[PDB]
RNA sequence: GGCUUGUAAAUAUAGUUUAAAAACAUCAGAUUGUGAAUCUGACAACAGAGGCUUACCCCUUAUUUACCGAGAAAGCCAUGCAUGGCUUUCUCA
């Protein structure tokens, strides 16, 4: 189980850090959503009961990310996983030529700093949080779970930003979870497909009724919960190291 | 080498130093003049005041490596007081001596009365490392001196046990101090020491003749004559006319050394190794089936002298003229030499195999216990030709007594080739006959010695004999 | 003066002594007496070490003959001499690397690779991880060869220390090789002399070493055809390095000649034998035929990744032989010439 | 939960087959471990109790699987899980030039069979009886989970039929969990690494135990109990499909 | 420079071997089409001229491999390049459940025989030769390129077994590489995407009209000379080794 | 051929970029080496005679790649070709447990801006320039090639920084191919291995040695004239678009 | 193709060379910030065994090089016409 255990999830104040969140806080665990302070994070975490604790930090800020984490220890004393959720998206073509519109620096850069920088600002900042804590019987110390999208293998067309950034987090996934094996911190990656986020659920009923039934099987919007249940797998088994799992449902964006 | 054997007054031993370091390598003095001293006997007064000196300077303590050097100039000139002082400095010094030391120690100790206790110094260095041989003769020659003549024997078998050579000088020293003291078990005693001298072939020299003869005529039960003899040609004696000993051996003795090879090939891991178990046993099967053979012939011995006469021929020819002389040829051979070739001839090698039997066996077997089984099976009357001398056999042997009897037995039984040229004729080589080494007979003895100026070499024997008579 | 200065002086040494045994004394087993009977060396001069140890010191008692004990104590001797001579080498190359470093802390000029690194400086550990890749490979599908230890009987302690040392060598060159052999360490008994020996040098590296270790003979494990037996004494010369075959070298250090001991033991157990070729490639001049471990697998190494013979024999040691057979093309002339002979 | 499922094993009288067969059965479920009639599986299914039957059954024969599955039927009436985990192991090099020794073709052959021959025989057998199913309320109708190796992406020296074999299965992936997406079927891959299953008995002790040092973290052979854990993992899951998980350890193989 | 080399070229009657044949041969390269008695093969190699040969073989035969291969080794001397194009392609779903069809056995095993084991087959039996050329500066002995296909990573729906052999071919294109690697033989598979040939002709033609238009660009079906210009470009770089290259056009085949 | 065709090739200097200049200009082609003011690429362009030319630019600054894209318009009118070969290289572990060392923030971030972002700064730049040119018979209007690295795909320790680029780089290929494909401009991404660049020459004999026995075949720092060859390649052929090639000799990077 | 005893002499560096102690080397542990070009450890036996004292000899094994055939003449010496020995010449295989 994961009862008594101690997880820091950025952008835990919606979609699916939220719901990683709730699902551990379930289980028993202890969470510390850490998400911008004009995030609404504060209710969820009221919500979610005494376990769980909200922390007002931008994952771009290494002192923001400092700060939220010596909360958690003086709060919990320690902190056992770490799952990094928070992260935005931006679509524009890289040059149109009919428009004769470029793609503004200014969105990769932001891109690039939200998604790709700040998780491995966290990443770092929790291992060394984590290098603190004794090993367990397998030697584990704590881990590490990032999110991807399938962007990352087949992108669309004005996701160039948002595929660069998450094809960078899959190609660092592996040699951060060489370079923290003798520490004895597991990192894996999940790259969901289409969830029923505010990240999507905004967008009209037409384009969301189309994805829908794009997906093989099953023909709906992937349900946080269902991302949640795969996040306490993977803590849970011992041998995920330096893998992504494409939790996409055997969806292929189309072009 | 500006070297005084006056007092070393203590303002002199400071120039002594300065450009004098240079003028002798390893630090010169301290290690070099004690070494330069030891000259007239005069060298020991003055080391005295130079030790003297050294200590002054030292904080009451003299050098162990100084005070052995003392110890070695002052027993070299034979100053029984200082070796008196110089025990009871070791004494109150240390616990324990050092090689070599202790021999100091001893040399100088013989002339005191305490013999006693240069046997519990023997003992001492006994308990951690084996004593020398200079170390026994040194103490046998105290204890003789000191008229214990019980222990002197006891020390002497202690000697034998550990199995090391005496020197001469020992035994010399023994029938020297035996000459005042005449006693039966003494002279059982001199007999056994005169049996293993016989025993172990070494000879002596002009002091030790001297010697048997003064102990041998002083003996009061037999008068006895002694006179220096030659060897005249293997004569029987020049003087006196007592047969002189021989190249052939006692039947007895060569059936004892039967016994000894039979138990040496049977459990030999080595000369398994050398010579098959299986080619012993058939090698034996063989001897056993035919009759006893007059002589036995060398493997490729013959073969391979005169390099440019055919193997073959030249092995045919001396087989057939030993066959001429119509006695039981016996050929070694070997099972490379069966196969034809340039040096092989068949037809050769066919008429010599049914002219006498043969034996062949491979290249790792070794001749020598061949031929020795053979020989020792065929008897006294056999002869064996070869031209090898034997050592790789003769070594590992059990017995320095066997190695005595083993050498007899090849000096004897031996015709070697002679004929410089084989073409022009076949000539075995004479037998002298006759060896070099005392033979002690009933009524009278004979001696080898060997005058003491000229240098025999290794293979030479000494030429004039001492002889003892009635 | 003089007679009366070294009397005194030696009454005041016998009042050192009895003051310096006025401390209590306990029994002492044999073995400290000697250690007085050594110290008694040491102050003469002769080779012997400062100081020795209570097992080195038996070791020494086992000693047979005097020289034995001489040879030990020289022996210790110069491996204290060489350990103080590399200690005060050590120690002179801290300080210069102190000042060297302190010198080079002078400048501070900085603006180095222009911080532009593509790899950490971690190839020790790299090189480990590739030689045990490659032997875990060859384990699988590399070539046997085989290390009889059967001989621990014909050695002495000093030959056992040899061999081990010459073996530690020989898997070293193996495990840095291009395509590694696959050794099996054959007839070595678990608590035998050598194998001992062996866990004492190898340390924990012992259970993790990609070499095939076994009681069982080489006969018991390979067809006994494709078993060739490499012994300096076979009257058979190699003349090709062949791959299907199971070449065995005899782990034997017999510095006391004992010829034929290796051709033997093929010979009780019928397998084929073969001898190096070195006298129809080099004047040998002066030395022994028989060779060290280490130089026969890298000559086999050699072989094996189709290296020829000149290249191959470049391994025996050059002291031996004066050079290789200036050309040896004259026995192909020969050769081509008998074949004309018969055509 | 994962109680009153029926799961049919290939393989499962040993190793992952029946470290998977024990889990389930443990949280209630039916197993019908699937396997040779020699591997003595029928001591396996005595001793997991009455909720498990062995099959005596080769997975390259049409009759012998058709049978295993009547079987199955006959004593549940209802196949909800298939997990594939029958194969073999063969190593041998492609070539050996300096032994002139040539990959002998019947082995690549057999190799081909029983791994992804039988793999896809069961597939497709199977998928007659899960079609048979009502659509749970999330309209699925059953599970396929398929056994490969990390050799599908890295095999080492003389692993070119079982790396083949494997990269097959992998291949057939997606392909298969496009063909049943419309029946509610899903169909995921396990990859796993190295485990301690009687597949190694035939690599040398010294070769295994390096291998599991070389494992990045944790530095061992993979439990079987972990496979089966994963294993359980993806059936819970509704959203998992089409894809290859790797379950090695962040192990990469060097030739 | 592929003058004098010597090219065995399986499948070369047709399509991209065919091409491949044709672009070698025209720069004085030497080939040997290895196909079927009634591919109609003679006429092609009478018409590419005296430096091409034509060798009736079945590749799944290990006697009509070896057969073939003695022909070009007594006809040229060498075998500097081999080139597995030789497959073939069959539509069959997995189960339908309206029309209560199940994929035969017979097809797979078929296909699999066919474009797998037949590959594998000619890399074997063709690293013997290659094995006795003496190695060039560089040490290359000969270059091995396989055909693979798109199917073997985003494969179509009823395309089970052709997705499961050209997987198994991607698979095994890396431990063979490393297999031979001592040997100095290169490896190298192309996966190419729509390419018009006699194989597409079987699909109806407004299909492959459709996919052809949905290729990114060039929005048309790829030209065999184009696969022939990727074959000659892999045979003149010495570093290209175990590398799958995907000359598709960017497409991504949708279910 | 090549000939008339106008490359403007970023870290065209030294190592990679200045092999594929060389290259091309040797065969009859214009090139523009964008690089560094202070790289000593001057002395590169009068060496390659009047059809090469220096523009001293940084690549993460917009301004400085406008002023050189203009300048390549100038001198030569038109721009067909794009080769992104800058970029650097920093190596540090994540986190460090004996020395309590944690990866710096500012390298990380000094890493993406030069090997990602500089590259799609350029990357859209030189879509814009290239937007003008009149489509060939063929529909295309130029190429762009990228260097990634095999790192992206398994990056050893220390190289969190360097994989996330080039992980990111590889992600945004596909994406930018759909993004550019209306416009009829092809993107390509190379990811070379090993290579004797002054990257790597400037490293100690032993180590050079060592990396070269470690790749399979050629066991040697792979030729940059190689990576020139292979631009080439993807040049000349119309239909390689949106995929990554690993030109690295079958190397498979150790943990 | 000419491959096997014996006698004599000279040498023997057990990872390799040099000298009469050094360099390159070897094994184990160091997740090394780029001089790790390093740190802490392991092995250091001048063919093998006996003695000699302060530096040398006896024996054993191995390697290499020589040694051997005959006729006579010329310059002689010794032993009982024959034998033994040295120096040069050509001759025969
Ligand atoms: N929605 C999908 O289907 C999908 C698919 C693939 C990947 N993703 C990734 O999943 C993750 C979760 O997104 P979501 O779907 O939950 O949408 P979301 O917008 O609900 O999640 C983003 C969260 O990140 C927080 N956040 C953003 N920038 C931050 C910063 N600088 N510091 C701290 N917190 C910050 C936001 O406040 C928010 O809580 C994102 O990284 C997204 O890219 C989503
Ligand atoms: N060298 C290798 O083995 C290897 C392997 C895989 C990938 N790569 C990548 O290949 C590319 C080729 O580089 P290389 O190996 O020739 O090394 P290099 O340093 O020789 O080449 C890099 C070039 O980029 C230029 N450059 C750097 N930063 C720049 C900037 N901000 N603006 C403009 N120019 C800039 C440099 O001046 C230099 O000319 C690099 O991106 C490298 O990371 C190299
Ligand atoms: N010249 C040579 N030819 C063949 N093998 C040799 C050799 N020199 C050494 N060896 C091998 O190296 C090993 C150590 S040498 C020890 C030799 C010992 N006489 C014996 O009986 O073998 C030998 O056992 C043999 O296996
Ligand atoms: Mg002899
Ligand atoms: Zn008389």
């Amino acid at each position: 189980s994961v009862k008594g255990l101690v997880a820091v999830i950025t952008g835990g104040a919606s979609g699916l850090g939220l719901a990683t969140a709730e699902r551990l806080v379930g289980q028993g665990a202890s969470a510390v959503l850490l998400d911008l302070p004009n995030s609404g994070g504060e209710a969820q975490a009221k919500k979610l009961g005494n376990n769980c604790v909200f922390a007002p930090a931008d994952v771009t800020s290494e002192k923001d990310v400092q700060t939220a984490l010596a909360l958690a220890k003086g709060k919990f004393g320690r902190v056992d996983v770490a799952v990094n959720c928070a992260g935005i998206a931006v679509a524009s073509k890289t040059y149109n030529l009919k428009k004769g519109q470029t793609h503004t620096l200014e969105d990769f850069q932001r891109v690039l700093d939200v998604n790709l920088m700040g998780t491995f600002n966290v990443i770092r900042l929790v291992a060394g949080e984590m290098g603190q804590n004794e090993p367990d019987q397998g030697g584990q110390r704590g881990v590490i779970i990032n999110t991807a999208s399938v962007a990352a293998f087949e992108g669309q067309v004005g996701q160039a930003a948002y595929s660069a950034s998450k094809g960078g987090i899959v190609g660092m996934t592996l040699p951060i979870a060489r370079d923290l094996a003798p520490i004895g911190i597991r990192v894996m990656t999940i790259a969901p497909g289409l969830f029923g986020t505010p990240l999507l659920t905004s967008l009209p009923e037409k384009v969301c009724n189309f994805l829908a039934s794009q997906v093989p099987f099953p023909s709906r919007l992937g349900d946080p919960a269902e991302y949640a249940h795969l996040v306490q797998a993977i803590i849970e088994n011992p041998f995920l190291n330096g893998e992504v799992i494409r939790l996409d449902g055997a969806i292929r964006m189309q072009p | 080498i500006q070297l005084p054997t006056q007092p070393l007054n203590s303002e002199e031993w400071d120039k002594l130093k300065e450009d004098l370091k240079e003028n002798t390598g390893k630090t010169s003095f301290e290690s070099w003049i004690i070494s330069q001293m030891a000259g007239c006997h005069s060298s020991i007064d003055v080391a005295k005041s130079l030790l003297a000196w050294v200590a002054a300077k030292n904080n009451g303590i003299v050098s162990y490596d100084l005070l052995v050097k003392y110890l070695y100039l002052c027993v070299f000139h034979m100053q029984t007081s200082e070796v008196i002082d110089v025990f009871e400095i070791m004494k109150a010094r240390y616990k324990t001596l050092e090689p070599r030391g202790y021999s100091l120690l001893i040399r100088g100790l013989i002339h005191s009365d305490r013999w006693r206790e240069a046997l519990l110094l023997l003992e001492d260095i006994k308990k951690v490392i084996t004593p020398s041989k200079k170390n026994y003769n040194d103490c046998i020659q105290g204890a003789l001196l000191h008229q214990d003549v019980n222990t002197a024997w006891n020390l002497y078998q202690e000697l034998l046990g550990h199995d090391i050579v005496p020197m001469l000088e020992t035994l010399k020293a023994f029938f020297d101090f035996g000459k005042d003291i005449k006693d039966d078990n003494y002279s059982n005693k001199l007999l056994d020491i005169l049996s293993y001298l016989r025993n172990n072939q070494l000879y002596p020299g002009e002091s030790f003749a001297h010697s048997i003869k003064t102990w041998f005529e002083s003996v009061p039960g037999k008068q006895w004559k002694g006179q220096f003899t030659t060897v005249r040609k293997s004569g029987q004696c020049s003087g006196c006319g007592k047969t002189i000993e021989s190249i052939q051996l006692s039947p007895e003795e060569y059936e004892c050394l039967k016994g000894k090879i039979m138990r040496d090939v049977i459990d030999g891991g080595d000369q398994y190794r050398k010579t098959t178990p299986q080619e012993l046993k058939r090698f034996e099967n063989f001897i056993k089936s035919r009759p006893p053979f007059d002589v036995v012939i060398d493997g490729l011995n013959v073969a391979k002298m005169f390099p440019k006469v055919r193997e073959s021929q030249l092995l045919l020819n001396v087989v057939s003229q030993l066959a001429k002389r119509n006695l039981r040829l016996l050929v070694l051979g070997r099972k490379h030499m069966l196969r034809r070739s340039s040096q092989w001839s068949r037809d050769e090698m066919e008429e010599v195999q049914k002219q006498a039997s043969c034996f062949f066996a491979d290249d790792i077997s070794e001749d020598a216990p061949f031929l020795l089984y053979a020989t020792l099976h065929s008897g006294n009357h056999c002869r064996f030709i070869t031209r090898d001398l034997m050592r790789d056999h003769k070594a590992c042997l059990p017995d320095a007594k066997t190695q005595r009897l083993f050498f007899k037995w090849q000096q004897g039984h031996q015709l070697a080739i002679v004929n410089r040229f084989p073409g022009s004729k076949l000539t075995f080589q004479r037998i002298l006959s006759y060896d070099t080494v005392v033979q002690t007979t009933g009524d009278s003895w004979h001696i080898p010695y060997d005058e003491d100026l000229v240098e025999r070499c290794s293979c030479e024997v000494p030429t004039k004999w001492l002889c003892l008579h009635q | 003066l003089e007679l009366d200065k070294w009397k005194t002086t030696m009454k005041s040494s016998v009042q050192e002594e009895c003051v310096s045994t006025i401390s209590s004394s306990k029994d002492e087993d044999p073995l400290a007496a000697t250690r007085e009977f050594i110290e008694m060396w040491r102050l003469l001069g002769r080779e012997v070490p400062e100081h020795i140890t209570e097992e080195e010191l038996k070791t020494l008692m086992e000693c047979v003959s005097n020289t034995a004990k001489k040879k030990y104590l020289k022996y210790l001797y110069t491996k204290e001499k060489v350990k103080k001579a590399r200690q005060i080498k050590k120690e002179m190359k801290a300080a210069a690397r102190e000042e060297a470093k302190n010198i080079k802390l002078l400048e501070t000029t900085e603006e180095d690779k222009q911080k532009n690194f593509l790899f950490l400086r971690l190839w020790d550990r790299n090189m480990d991880i590739a030689m045990g890749w490659k032997g875990a490979q060859a384990m699988q599908f590399g070539q046997p060869l085989v290390f009889d230890m059967a001989y621990e009987n014909y050695m002495k302690r000093k030959e056992l220390q040899n061999t081990v040392s010459q073996l530690l060598e020989s898997e070293g060159w193996n495990r840095r090789n291009v395509d590694p052999f696959h050794i099996y360490f054959c007839n070595l008994k678990i608590d035998g002399a050598l194998h001992r020996e062996l866990v004492k040098r190898y340390q924990e590296k012992w259970d993790k070493l990609l070499l095939t270790s076994t009681e069982k003979s080489h006969v018991d494990l390979f067809p006994k055809d494709s078993i060739i037996y490499l012994t300096a004494d076979s009257p058979n010369v190699m003349t090709t390095f062949r791959h299907d075959k199971v070449y065995v070298i005899g782990s034997f250090v017999d510095k006391s000649m004992q010829p034929g001991t290796s051709l033997a033991k093929a010979k009780r157990l019928n397998l084929a034998t073969e001898c190096l070729p070195l006298d129809k490639y080099l004047q040998w001049e002066i030395g022994n035929k028989n060779l060290t471990l280490d130089q026969m697998i890298r000559i086999l190494l050699c072989l094996k990744n189709n290296g020829n013979w000149q290249e191959a024999l470049q391994f025996v040691p050059k002291r031996k032989h004066t050079g290789f057979l200036e050309i040896s093309q004259h026995s192909q002339e020969f050769i081509n010439r008998l074949k004309k002979a018969k055509t």
